[PDB]
């Protein structure tokens, strides 16, 4: 149904998730039990906390710096992977392991 | 007051009949016996313990 | 011996009666509060309590 | 006994460490606590930057490097019922007075800014970059008007000459 | 009397008493010294039990040593605790923040076997906290208090149950060491004695005795007449001492295959080889003295035997058999039955000492497996015990002990009561105690064998009620852990003044008489039938020849605190126990003024308290100051005191220290010679003395409200000063090093005007609430700038000034003047921490008067905010002009039964005017038994009522009729105590004469201005968006489920709509809300909160397909 | 011995949230070998890689 | 009691197959973050040290698979991802829960619901507001019913929005930020607004 939660609402179906579900969900599968780069405090790449998978950590900034403003919004950096956008997807963005 | 909303069987629990009848009362020993007659045709329900 | 509503039921009477007529047999029991509350219609007041 | 060790070393701690930089915190630890128990005294740390041959500076940054992180769910108060991370400010979140602040700030730079002429404030908007993101320059703003750009520094200048009048900055001062 | 410098406090006790008060801090002070082994704990202990003196450090070295390997062809051992000068003193500790301490020393010795090396090394085990002078340790500069813990002793406990089926009783026994397994004897509802060992029910008792190696003809002979033994030994289907340990070993193993030198060992090491097993030396006596095995022998051999094991199982067949005493062979006889687990025979005391030595013992067990591995992996005529040891574990065990731990508490000082009834304090749970959900109903009760022992009355009253109770006066630690009471010793009804400290067991042995008994004065009972407490807590009349035992004095039951309340007697226990709780929390004021009426225990109890300078040696004063006092000793010495003026407690508040000697007296050994904080003259002073009126004023002194006058404000009665702190550091970060300066950036000169060129304020400056404290910036990084900030920067011209300003600002709602400016600096090689570079602390002062709110509080549990300050002039009056002080409330006095307050306030009036007995025809029938000079008294005299034995009515009756008269021919109150008030406020008498004196108040620690808060928008927390809490931070009230339940059962929907989105999680509608109400519009409609979203998200993350649906 | 006072790594600008023109980009569609397509959208002056991790 | 669950997978559309696990999902980072204090202290949020165990066990597994071991080796490593995973969404459930530093039992996914410290009881259902106060009460025998007292030191506090549209809009003040200013120095003429508003 809805999934912008436009305050419209009439049921609240829960449901055992499938492998299929999960796999729909997730948006990169975290593959590093790293979480963050001990000198220079960025977000590891491929970690727990990966800013390709989770989202941009700064407003409107790619992780490389080659798009920094709200001109270049919804388009993917080419050399860096990160959706350019707000900074409040890594709040709402699901990643997934693959045992 | 808790153990009536929460409809537990009470610590106290007292039998109660469930027939019309006469009784057959018993003194056991440490325990009582009680014995409800029927006015029907109906086995005397037992009250042992 | 699943516990369901008296309204619920006797409406599924209604619907029995009718295509065929039998009825489920059904005795009126009376429950505590917290296996009342437990076994309401909503999963979010009952995952709540 | 290699295994071991590198894999502790690479998954021992929650914030990933290379190994030569645990191996140097490891020898620190290991000649602290030896010149501990052969001195009595707790060293200082240019006697331990003279023991390992490497600058205090270094030392005290192998120290900072050092601090393994706390976690969010302990006890804090006397009792426990409250968590750590219920008690951390969020200074990241919006202090919700300078964002009012803000959204009236444009408004009356949108009315010191109307009370100029149309090419003076079309210029000054163009070049401060208000009605987008981008900042246009000279070059662009004199593209624009079909002028060149020496015009359109001119007209800068001889506003920011204007708007420096205490009648166009007595309403702006308290906004700093 | 007794004190040199004593003030005269005459005392209407009636009896006099044999013992003196013993130091109050003795048991803190002697368990440390019987722990470090101290030569007068040496000598003490040649007075008291010479056969072995060990201290702590020895016992634990002792029981360490020796220490081999596997193969034993090595050994380590321990030798010679031994400690060095401290250092640095106390109040250098206190400054620097360092932790008092000293550094301990061992010999150690390394032993090889085969070809025979010993090896002699002075270890340095690590830095050992030391004790101060008055029992407190110090932690980094904190000044800390560590607590006593009741704990149940090891040894066996018979007792039995119902079964309520069959109605049989079924008795049991926990054999429950120190550092052991346990194992249980039940009977059960069958008469099969189930032996459950470690928690693993079956096997009965057959199963263990062939175990052991018992066979059927012995068992048999020491089991015949037992019923329940000869048909478990029928129904035991197991013959053979192996299949019995088979068996022993499949059920206790089990996943562990079964040899026959397993099993062999198994049973060997779990209960007889002593590294497994050791109920201590407590134990040993608890259970020797219980069953009766050895009675001259040493306490040795820790650990238990087979013989106590089957004299174990004897006992419980012969207490299910009903027998009354049993002789177990080999052994002097004992009576047969059940055992109790509340007696306080039973409840031991674990002090300081043995807690301080459990810590030590779990860190040498840590440092012994890691020296026992490294002996061998070690090569062989290379080690050394320097290379052996590692004190780490020692050190770090000490550490978390004394930080973060519950049992040792950051020491409370408001008062030295309350200093001195925070040690002294007894509590059951803790580490290795029951918590508050463990906590039954029958552990919060008093037993009747807490007599002397631990007080009835002094207990919090939460939650924790019960559970931590104080010590009582007279009473007295045993060497085991138990605690021992006086008594006077009566030989054939002639009362003696012989004193036997007795423990409960040989309390509940004899008989033992009460305190105020009517003595003949020769020793000899008066009356024939005289009180006293039988065995169980009996209390019997009985023939005076076979009482063996008396009281030493009343008020021994009671505690410190609740030994300060007068007319105790005449209260309720609830009321009482408010009034010694709410005793110890007063405030210090600026004049601190005695009691007029008291108990003897103020002098006592403040010159034991240790915040009163004491002079340790007799001499003349040479030079007085209000910082230094200088005595001359006899002998050419002299000896500086240093006062105390202003230290800031540990909650707040001021410690002022002035001197009471003037430069000619002559002080002797023991003498007062300095006022503390809460003291006048020596003995303590808690408030002020404040006449009270008991009529009901116009509600403003309805339902527990008080009033006072304006002349409390105006000369300053009720005023107390309070001292806070800021702290803020200057340290590195990745960008830079933050500084501490004058040049902060987007600031006026207005506000860098009362700061100095180092960016600290200055000495003195008064400051407000949002004013700069220490100016220090932080390099802000690179940002990018709005579009209206760059042309606003471009229009002033005012440059980026790229570093961002955090400086300390002074909180919200605080002022006063600034008293002092410690500041530290990495630069002048300071202990700092590391990556700090400059540490900086400024003292704030400020000095409350009272208010409206602020909570005031007798001495006898009455307490209550203050409702209204009235002016002078509108305030009931005398027939004198004197305006009364506060005005009480009637309806609060008889429905608590607490007319104390109103015999304190009638004797206080007679003390304040001062009486004179007429005994021109003779002394007067009710003054037949006071003392004398108690006849007469000057004006404004102090007198004494102890606690269980002081005025009668009678003779308040006697005294408050002859009450002289002020200046005129004035007797302002008759004889019921009353007077003839006029209205200040009308002008008319009021019509009815109304009670009047002069009572005790004291100012508690309840004020406003620490309780009220408010909040528009402040901070938020982190995972979820809600508001934050606490008025440490800004934070707001909890709406929670019950008030939410109100507002659902109002009807009242949209305002509950209100407080759940949009003032707590409707991260997009707070702003509009604040924006809707600056502009002036509506208040939006609003959204779903940010909590259900994070719900949502962990039920999706918990793998359930969770889907919101339209329709 | 100082405040609680968190900031996640990383930093908050407000700019104007406008959708009526944005940059101009292109599509590219990208296969795995398991049968899926995936779609990511690049910017126009952009050298798409021959490879993606999807 | 068997027919209770057979006939709850038989009537509706769900299969039984979901009751093992294929994929474990991530929770997103802003709900278990790493925040740093000032002076550069981190702070975890006691899941990343569950997923850490489950990521390094799932690609040791996948390691040994690859390189060919012998059965015990890899009987074991998939014994431990499996509590390692339970432990995860459940820790303390079966066996000895997992403890971190000091002995503490770790925060597991189901812990962030049960009992007391749940969502549910103490974040969903009473949330802490905005606009409050709190101090102490006394007696006020001179008031009508409807009425009560109140500090004003505490009204400034709760009125602050109202008092600074009001001063505004009275050419007390040139613009809201000079009236929080004025409000925070707490000028003689806030009360004359207070009481309007
Ligand atoms: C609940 C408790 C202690 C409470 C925090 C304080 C006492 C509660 C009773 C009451 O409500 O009055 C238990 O205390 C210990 C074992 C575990 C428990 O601690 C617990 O589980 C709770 C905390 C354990 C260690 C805390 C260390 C730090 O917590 C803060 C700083 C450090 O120490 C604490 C200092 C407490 C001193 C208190 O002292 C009391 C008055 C005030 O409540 C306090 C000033 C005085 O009445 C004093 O006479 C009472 C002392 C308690 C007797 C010893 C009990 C054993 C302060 C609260
Ligand atoms: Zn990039």
């Amino acid at each position: 149904g809805a999934m912008l939660d436009v305050n419209f609402f009439d049921e609240l179906r829960i449901g055992l998730a499938t492998a299929e579900d999960i796999r729909q969900w997730s948006y990169g599968e975290v593959k590093k039990p790293e979480t963050i780069n001990y000198r220079t405090l960025k977000p590891e790449k491929d970690g727990l906390f990966c800013e390709k998978i989770f989202g941009p950590t700064r407003d409107w900034e790619c992780y490389c710096g080659k798009y920094k403003r709200v001109r270049f919004k919804g388009i993917i950096c080419e050399r860096c992977g990160v959706e350019v956008t707000r900074a409040k997807v890594r709040r709402e963005r699901m990643g997934h392991i693959e045992l | 007051v808790q153990e009536l909303f929460e409809a537990r069987v009470p610590r106290g629990k007292a039998p109660i009949a469930d027939v019309t009848g006469r009784v057959r009362l018993e003194d056991g020993e440490r325990f009582y016996k009680i014995t409800i007659v029927p006015d029907d045709g109906g086995e005397e329900v037992v009250y042992d313990k | 011996g699943s516990l369901i509503d008296r309204a619920e039921f006797e409406a599924e009477n209604r619907r029995v009666v009718a295509e065929g007529g039998e009825p489920a047999a059904g005795r009126p029991v009376l429950m505590g509060i917290t296996k009342a509350s437990l076994a309401t219609d909503s999963w979010l007041s009952a995952a709540s309590f | 006994r290699q295994a071991i060790t590198r894999a502790m070393a690479d998954q021992a701690r929650t914030i990933r460490i290379p190994v030569h930089m645990v191996e140097v915190i490891n020898k620190l630890g290991r000649i602290q606590r030896e010149l501990l128990q052969d001195l009595g005294r707790e060293p200082t740390p240019e006697e331990l930057a003279k023991e390992m041959d490497i600058t205090p500076e270094k030392v005290l940054e192998i120290q900072q490097y050092a601090r393994e992180p706390i976690s969010l769910d302990q006890t804090i108060g006397d009792e426990g019922d409250s968590q750590l991370g219920d008690f951390i400010e969020d200074s990241e979140a919006v202090v919700a007075v300078d964002a009012v602040s803000f959204t009236l700030l444009q408004d009356q730079l949108q009315s010191v800014l109307d009370t100029l002429s149309e090419r003076e404030a079309g210029v000054v908007r163009l070049r401060f970059g208000l009605t987008d993101g981008q900042p246009r320059t000279l070059d662009e703003i004199g593209q624009v008007y079909g002028v060149t750009r020496e015009r359109i520094r001119q007209i800068e200048s001889k506003t920011m000459s204007k708007l420096r009048h205490p009648s166009r900055s007595q309403v702006l001062r308290d906004y700093l | 009397n007794s004190v040199p410098g004593a003030p005269n406090r005459v005392s209407f006790a009636k009896l006099r008493e044999p013992l003196e008060v013993p130091g109050l801090l003795d048991v803190q002070t002697d368990s440390f010294e019987w722990l470090i082994g101290s030569p007068r704990w040496r000598e003490s202990a040649a007075e008291r039990g010479d056969v072995n003196p060990v201290g702590g450090l020895e016992e634990v070295l002792y029981e360490l040593s020796p220490i081999e390997d596997f193969s034993g062809s090595m050994s380590l051992s321990f030798s010679d605790p031994r400690f060095d000068d401290v250092k640095a003193p106390v109040d250098e500790c206190k400054d620097k923040d360092m932790t008092y301490a000293a550094p301990l020393f061992v010999t150690a010795e390394f032993i090889n076997n085969n070809t025979g090396e010993i090896k002699s090394q002075t270890v340095f085990m690590g830095d050992f906290p030391m004790m101060t002078e008055k029992g407190t340790f110090i932690i980094n500069g904190t000044e800390r208090v560590v607590v006593s813990q009741l704990v149940r002793s090891p040894g066996v406990y018979f007792d039995e149950t119902i079964d309520k089926s069959t109605d049989k009783t079924l008795h049991s026994v926990k054999v429950i060491p120190s550092r052991g397994a346990w194992l249980e004897f039940d009977v059960d509802k069958r008469d099969t004695v189930g032996v459950r060992i470690d928690r693993k029910r079956r096997q009965p008792v057959t199963v263990l005795l062939k175990a052991l190696g018992w066979t059927s003809e012995q068992i048999v002979e020491r089991f015949g007449f037992s019923e329940i033994m000869r048909s478990t030994l029928e129904k035991d289907n197991t013959v053979g001492t192996d299949e019995a340990l088979l068996d022993i070993y499949r059920k206790l193993r089990p996943g562990e295959p079964p040899t026959k030198e397993s099993a062999q060992t198994l049973l060997e090491n779990l209960f007889f080889k002593e590294k497994r097993y050791d109920l201590a030396r407590v134990g040993r006596y608890k259970v020797n003295k219980k069953l009766g095995l050895h009675v001259g022998e040493p306490i040795t051999s820790s650990t238990l035997t087979e013989e106590d094991v089957v004299a174990t199982i004897e006992y419980l067949v012969r207490l299910h058999e009903g027998q009354t005493t049993m002789t177990v062979p080999g052994g002097v006889e004992v009576p047969v039955e059940t055992d109790d687990i509340d007696h306080f025979g039973n409840r031991r005391l674990r002090t300081v000492g043995e807690l301080i030595q459990n810590q030590i013992r779990v860190g040498m067990s840590r440092m012994e497996r890691v020296v026992r591995e490294r002996m061998t992996t070690q090569d062989v005529e290379a080690i050394t015990p320097q290379t052996l040891i590692n004190i780490r574990p020692v050190v770090a065990a000490i550490k978390e002990f004394f930080g973060t731990s519950q049992l040792s508490q950051f020491m409370d000082q408001n008062n030295p009561l309350s200093g001195l009834t925070h040690k002294r304090r007894l509590s059951a749970l803790g580490p290795g105690g029951l918590s508050r959900e463990r906590a039954g109903l029958e552990v919060r009760d008093v037993h009747p064998s807490h007599y002397g022992r631990m007080c009835p009355i002094e207990t919090p009253e939460g939650p924790n009620i019960g559970l931590i109770g104080s010590l009582s006066v007279y009473a007295r630690v045993n060497p085991f852990g138990f605690i021992e009471t006086p008594y006077r010793k009566v030989v054939d009804g002639v009362v003696s003044d012989e004193i036997v400290y007795l423990t409960a067991d040989e309390e509940d042995r004899h008989v033992v008489a009460q305190a105020n008994s009517p003595i003949d004065a020769d020793g000899r009972f008066v009356e024939p039938r005289v009180l006293v407490r039988r065995k169980a807590g009996e209390v019997e009349y009985v023939p005076s020849s076979e009482v063996d035992y008396m009281d030493v004095s009343p008020r021994q039951m009671v505690s410190v605190a609740t030994a300060m309340i007068p007319f105790l007697e005449h209260d309720d226990a609830n009321r009482a126990l408010m009034g010694a709780n709410m005793q110890r929390q007063a405030v210090p004021l600026v004049r601190s003024e005695a009691p007029l009426v008291g108990t003897g225990m103020e002098l006592r109890a403040a010159i034991d308290a240790g915040d009163v300078v004491v002079a340790e040696e007799s001499g003349v004063i040479e030079e007085v100051s209000a910082d230094y006092i200088t005595v001359m000793h006899d002998n050419g010495t002299r000896r500086t005191y240093r006062m105390r003026k202003f230290a800031r407690s540990n909650h707040g508040t001021c410690a002022n220290q002035c001197p009471i000697v003037d430069a000619g007296d002559r002080v002797e050994a023991g003498q007062v010679i300095a006022d503390g904080p809460c003291t006048d003259d020596g003995e303590m002073a808690l408030g002020k003395n404040l006449l009270v009126a008991i009529m009901p004023w116009e509600g403003h002194n309805y339902e527990d409200a008080i009033i006072l006058s304006n002349r409390l404000v105006e000369e300053d009665v009720l005023t107390s000063i309070h001292i806070e702190e800021h702290e803020i550091d200057a340290r590195d970060t990745k960008l830079g090093a933050e500084e501490i300066t004058r040049d902060i950036p987007n600031i006026s000169d207005e506000v860098l005007a009362d700061l100095d060129e180092r960016g600290i304020v200055r000495i003195g400056a008064e400051v407000r609430d949002g004013d700069i404290l220490v100016g220090k910036v932080t390099p802000k990084g690179e940002t990018e700038l709005t579009p209206e900030e760059r042309l606003l920067r471009a229009i002033f011209g005012e440059k980026a000034r790229e570093v961002r300003d955090t400086s300390l600002k002074v909180p919200h709602g605080e002022s006063g003047k600034v008293i002092g400016i410690r500041v530290f600096s990495r630069e002048d090689e300071d202990e700092l921490p590391a990556g700090v570079n400059e540490l900086v602390r400024v003292y704030v002062a400020q000095k409350r008067k009272i208010s409206d709110g602020d909570k005031l509080a007798g001495r006898h549990g009455n307490k209550g905010v203050i409702g209204k300050i009235l002016p002078v002039e509108d305030m009931p009056f005398l027939a004198d002009g004197t305006p009364v002080d506060i005005i009480l409330n009637t309806h609060g006095v008889p429905r608590r039964m607490n007319i104390g307050q109103i015999l304190e306030t009638h004797l206080g009036w007679c003390a304040h005017s001062g009486w004179k007995v007429d005994a021109a025809k003779g002394v007067p029938d009710w003054a037949a038994r006071l003392p004398d000079e108690l006849l007469e008294a000057q004006p404004n005299a102090i007198v004494s009522t102890p606690v269980f034995d002081g005025a009668q009515e009678a003779e308040l009756q006697g005294l408050l009729s002859c009450t002289l008269p002020n200046r005129d021919g004035d007797v302002l109150v008759d004889a019921d105590g009353k007077a003839m008030l006029f209205d200040g406020r009308s002008g008319e008498p009021f019509p009815y004469p109304v009670t009047v004196g002069y009572m005790y108040i004291m100012k508690l620690h309840h004020l406003v201005d620490d309780k009220i808060h408010a909040r528009s928008t402040g901070p938020y927390s982190m995972i979820t968006q809600q508001p934050l809490g606490g008025k440490a931070q800004f934070g707001g009230q909890r709406f929670g489920e019950m008030e939410c339940w109100a507002m659902q059962a109002y009807g009242a929907a949209y305002t509950l709509q209100e407080l759940l989105t949009i003032k707590s999680d409707d991260t997009v509608g707070r702003v509009k809300v604040y924006e809707a109400i600056v502009k002036g519009e509506n208040i939006p409609e609003p959204g779903i909160p940010e909590s259900f979203k994070v719900l949502l998200k962990e039920l999706q993350s918990l793998c359930l397909n969770v889907e919101v649906l339209s329709s | 011995d100082r405040v609680l006072r968190g900031s996640r790594l990383g930093a908050v600008s407000y700019e104007t949230d406008r959708n009526h023109d944005l940059a101009p980009r292109q599509i590219a569609r990208y296969r795995t070998d398991n049968g899926e397509e995936f779609e990511v959208p690049f910017a126009d002056d952009a050298e798409i890689p021959g490879t993606w991790l999807c | 009691k068997r027919l209770k669950v057979v006939a709850a997978f038989q009537q509706s559309g769900n299969s039984p197959m979901g009751m093992v696990l294929d994929a474990v999902p991530v929770i997103p980072p802003e709900l278990r973050p790493m925040v740093q204090l000032d002076g550069g202290r981190f702070a975890t949020s006691d899941l990343n040290d569950l997923y850490r165990r489950v990521i390094n066990r799932n690609n040791r597994l996948k390691r040994l698979i690859d390189l060919g071991a012998p059965e015990i080796i890899v009987n074991n490593e998939k014994r431990m991802l499996q509590e390692s995973v339970d432990a995860l969404f459940d820790n303390g459930r079966r066996g000895r829960p997992v403890t971190g530093p000091g002995n503490r039992p770790l925060k597991s996914l189901s812990d962030l619901l049960k009992g007391k410290q749940g969502r549910f009881r103490q974040n969903l259902l009473g949330k802490r507001v905005d606009y409050s106060g709190r101090s102490v009460i006394v007696v006020g025998p001179q008031l009508k019913l409807h009425q009560c007292g109140l500090p004003k030191l505490m009204a400034l506090e709760l009125f602050k929005p109202f008092v600074m549209k009001r001063l505004v809009d009275l050419n007390h003040a040139q613009n809201i930020k000079s009236a929080k200013r004025m409000v925070e120095r707490q000028r003689p003429q806030v009360w004359d607004v207070l009481e309007e508003v």
